């Protein structure tokens, strides 16, 4: 317990004790233990996933032992799952490892419900057919799935989760909820309490910039009546209005007042901040939010609650976040100013609580099936809520469901990474047609180029994709010879591991479908296939 | 060594291809030339270090040297997989080579329980490529100056063979960055300083007389109260890893926060502030070490063209990589062949507070020293500057 707190300190500062809890209670499943899989897994064991189970039905080969940090020469010939677990388990004693010397197909044949014992399933290096078979089962079982393939210098990753909603999305550089444009009562009161004109100098130069801008925004408002949204004019004149309030020294020339400087540098992003985000409106207007039932997930309940609030006590606004950035000011004024927002945030959260309770009533779900902590967190991130819904793998492969729009448009650029996707599809055709991958042997390359070029055309015409694929890519993909280069597997293993942690912890925001990485150019892209 | 051991690496060295580097020549020998001769120096066994040694070793590199002055700590274990609880206290560089040499059959990883400043020209000259994955900007700028000083100019024309490639990676939570630097050809660490020094050092005025955040309180106790009082013995310094020390910083901080009505002081927060803790996970290190290793390979073998120098990785909202070419400043203090131009206790400020130089506690010297703050009598002394930010002597005219 205390051992863990010390061990996991650097990450607890990222997803907190609650994420760590979600992490330590999960059970992930890895399909094959190639370099790609042991790399993903290692990134899950280190931080401490509750437990894992490798499922490989193959044996270690000279090359497996050569590109995998969790397979030794001594394991050549033995079961890959068994041997990988031996070394992966060594990574963290708090993680309970396990395996099954069976393959995905066999398991799909006998006990499909087997995968229902996992929080998430990570499948790596799977051929088209096994992937679709597995995808269908997990989808109907509502089991989260991540498919990962390393092929030469290309990394591929596809996530499949019916619905993944999140509250705590951890936005980077979000706009502070200052409410300077739609000030609530207590904040209006607070600003009036200030008199910049008649006031000692030390207090003048130590007034929070929010107060400063507040002061001047009312002056500019009681005159013109505008709000100042025209960037290099209205906002620029405003910055001047503010710059003219800077006290002058005994000599006449203005003095050094960092707080006013701060007010100035902030006008750009401080005048417009109170507005409901697109994503929130879309959440509000979604069916799972408007039509509540007995099965409605706690998230959609809190979503509707937020909506009701926006309707009443909110006055078309989300509850005050409660926090403000630091800003040069005396302690007293800063704390007093912050308490106003804090107090206000508390008032708004209670109102949201009511709407929630009232919702749980006309549902009879429970009295408090939602801790008050979930309520305080929801009010803090009300503007940052996010919902992701992935297509099924079936929709992607369907002849009438395929997203040809996205693929056609992307191909406008003959080098978009969507070609790598296309080549992967074709390479797979080459594997079903021929019973092997192209270019494996130095002598097959040249001949395979033509066979693969043909599998591609077949694949394209079949889905009605009139896109031009440069010959270089066909040649390049034969040149790969199905290799699973370690550094490429490591890149995808860090990337995939973190997406799995996002699923388990429900905290940041997952990519919405397919991520393709190109080690050749070191570029990547996300697509909604 | 054994059957198909390097099957995954060979293919990029034995086959011709459409996207190959202009100077690439498929050879069945190249790999062996790589295993037996390419000398790579990894700076840091912390952060990206562990991930770099694995990647390089499984890529055909065998002659690898690692430098690190640190000792293993319990907090390292959430991502420095080459270390185990039993190694707590041992030198990181040591255990790292130890682990690798045993997991990768013929790798010859050589440790160096030192700090990069302990070495000079003669030492760094022994390497073909240098990969830096350490945490501080002071260290990044220091190795940046070393490699540039190795540059040999002939009548104003850079001798390409004197160029030692520097691959540098960093990570911060779910963000990271990797870059390729070719001293004298590409932008160097100092060429784009508007990206490296962005760190925080609370202003003495707010911390001592205008606290507003819990961090300010903790900062005060650490930077002022501890020195004044000497809780754990006269002359004894503050040990960030010492539990009784943090406990003390914590209690005193709470007391200060109480007086100014500041909420939030916490033990976890005290630790973070005393040690300037940066959140860190395994996943982001793997990603960045992967990109760097890949570029090390490329540069060693000419398999493909190098990263057009600067990549950013971000995992917070979805995931993405972004690359651009950082430009070489023609006026750079570190990589420009010409002596800088200026316009004594007022020029020292210009070498400090300034942005273009951001030197830390410099030291000026006339054509005779003067203020070599590094010597307490070097104050009564109160152009060729010098600094802790680089091995070289910056010539200012
Ligand atoms: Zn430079």
């Amino acid at each position: 317990k205390l051992l863990k707190e010390q061990k996991y300190d650097r990450q607890l500062r990222l997803w907190g004790d609650h994420g760590q809890e979600a992490l330590e209670s999960a059970h992930v499943c890895l399909i094959n233990a190639t370099a790609t899989g042991t790399e993903i897994l290692k990134n899950l064991v280190l931080p401490g996933i509750g437990s894992f189970t490798i499922i490989d039905g193959n044996q270690v080969s000279g090359e497996d032992a050569g590109n995998n940090f969790f397979l030794q020469r001594s394991s050549i010939g033995k079961n890959r799952a068994e041997a990988a677990m031996e070394f992966l388990q060594e990574l963290n004693s708090d993680v309970s490892g396990s395996f099954v010397e069976e393959s995905p197909e066999n398991l799909l044949d006998n006990d499909p419900s087997f995968f229902c014992r996992f929080t998430v399933v990570v499948a790596t290096q799977l051929p088209e057919s096994t992937s679709l078979r597995l995808a269908d089962v997990l989808w109907n079982s509502q089991i989260p799935l991540l498919i990962c393939r390393t092929y030469g210098l290309v990394g591929y990753m596809r996530i499949i989760i019916k619905e993944h909603p999140v509250i705590e999305s951890h936005p980077d550089n979000a706009l502070e909820d200052l409410r300077l444009d739609k000030p609530f009562p207590e904040l209006r009161e607070h600003f009036q309490s200030y008199d910049l004109d008649h006031m000692e100098k030390k207090d003048h130069s130590h007034t929070p910039w929010i107060v400063i801008i507040a002061k001047y925004l009312a002056q500019w408002y009681s005159e013109t009546n505008g709000r100042i949204p025209k960037t290099y004019k209205e906002k620029e004149d405003f910055r001047d209005l503010i710059r003219q309030g800077i006290l002058k020294n005994e000599n006449g020339a203005p003095e050094d007042e960092e707080n006013f400087e701060e007010a100035i540098k902030n006008v750009n992003t401080a005048l417009n901040t109170t507005q409901i985000p697109s994503s929130i409106e879309d959440i509000f207007n979604d069916d799972r939010c408007i039509n509540i039932t007995k099965q409605t997930p706690s998230f959609w309940i809190l979503a509707r609650a937020l909506k009701e609030f926006v309707a009443k006590e909110g006055q078309g606004n989300l509850p005050v976040r409660g926090t403000i950035p630091d800003m040069i000011a005396d302690s007293g004024k800063y704390i007093k100013l912050q308490n106003v927002y804090r107090e206000k945030a508390k008032k708004d959260a209670a109102a949201v609580g009511n709407h929630v309770a009232k919702l749980l009533q006309s549902i009879g779900q429970a009295p408090e099936s939602i801790s008050e902590k979930e309520l305080k967190l929801l009010c803090s991130n009300s503007a940052f809520l996010r919902v992701v819904r992935c297509r099924s793998l079936a929709e992607e492969y369907g002849l009438d469901t395929i997203n040809k729009d996205e693929i056609i448009s992307s191909m406008d650029n003959p080098d978009n990474e969507i070609v790598l996707y296309l080549m992967l599809r074709a390479v797979d055709r080459f594997h079903k047609q021929q019973g092997r991958y192209p270019g494996v042997s130095n002598y097959q390359v040249e001949e395979d180029i033509g066979k693969l070029k043909s599998c591609l055309t077949g694949f394209l015409q079949e889905y009605g994709l009139s896109v031009m694929v440069k010959d270089d890519y066909v040649h390049e993909f034969c040149r790969y010879g199905a290799a699973e280069p370690h550094t490429i597997a490591a890149f995808l293993g860090g990337a995939a591991a973190q997406e799995v942690i996002k699923i388990i912890t429900k905290q940041f925001v997952i990519f919405n479908n397919t991520y393709i990485y190109s080690g050749m150019s070191q570029t990547s892209a996300t697509f909604q296939l | 060594d054994w059957e198909g051991r390097w099957n995954h690496v060979k293919k990029f060295l034995e086959r011709s291809g459409p996207f190959t580097h202009p100077d690439f020549e498929p050879s069945t020998e190249s790999l062996q030339f790589l295993l037996d001769t390419c000398k790579v120096l990894v700076i840091g066994a912390g952060g990206l270090g562990c991930e770099l040694l694995k990647n390089l070793a499984l890529s055909g590199f065998r002659q690898i040297h690692v430098i690190d002055m640190d000792t293993i700590d319990v907090s390292n274990l959430n991502r420095q997989f080459l270390f185990r609880p039993k190694d707590i206290g041992r030198p990181k560089a040591e255990v790292a080579a130890e682990f690798l040499n045993d997991r990768v059959p013929n790798c010859n990883v050589v440790p160096h329980f030192n700090k990069i400043q302990d070495f000079n020209d003669t030492f760094y000259r022994q390497f073909h490529i240098i990969v830096c994955g350490l945490d501080s900007i002071i260290a990044r700028r220091w190795i940046n100056g070393m490699l540039i000083s190795l540059l040999n100019y002939e009548d104003g024309v850079l001798d390409p063979s004197s160029i030692v490639p520097l691959i540098d990676g960093g990570t911060e939570g779910f963000k990271g960055n990797a870059r390729v630097i070719l001293p004298g050809m590409t932008a160097c660490i100092e060429c784009t300083l508007e990206l490296y020094p962005p760190q925080v050092n609370f202003p003495m005025c707010t911390i001592a007389s205008m606290p507003r955040l819990p961090e300010h309180c903790i900062e005060y106790v650490r930077m002022l109260q501890w020195p004044k009082e000497q809780p754990f013995g006269e002359g004894v310094p503050l040990d960030g890893d010492d539990p009784e020390h943090i406990q003390w910083i914590f209690q005193k901080s709470l007391e200060r926060a109480s007086q100014y009505n500041i909420r939030g002081v916490t033990y976890r927060l005290t630790q973070g502030v005393v040690k300037r803790i940066i959140p860190a996970v395994a996943s982001t290190n793997a990603v960045i070490a992967a990109v760097c290793a890949t570029e090390v390979f490329k540069i060693a073998t000419s398999a493909y063209i190098p990263l057009n120098n600067y990549l950013v990785f971000n995992d917070v909202d979805g995931l993405y990589t972004y690359t651009f070419e950082a430009e070489r400043k023609e006026n750079c203090p570190a990589c420009s062949q010409l002596p800088q131009n200026i316009q004594l206790q007022e020029v020292l400020d210009y070498l400090t507070n300034s942005a273009s130089l951001q030197m830390k506690s410099p030291a000026i010297t006339a054509t005779r020293t003067l203020y070599l703050q590094s010597e307490e009598r070097t104050r009564p002394n109160l152009l060729a500057v010098a600094d802790v930010t680089t091995p070289q002597t910056v010539l200012f005219k």
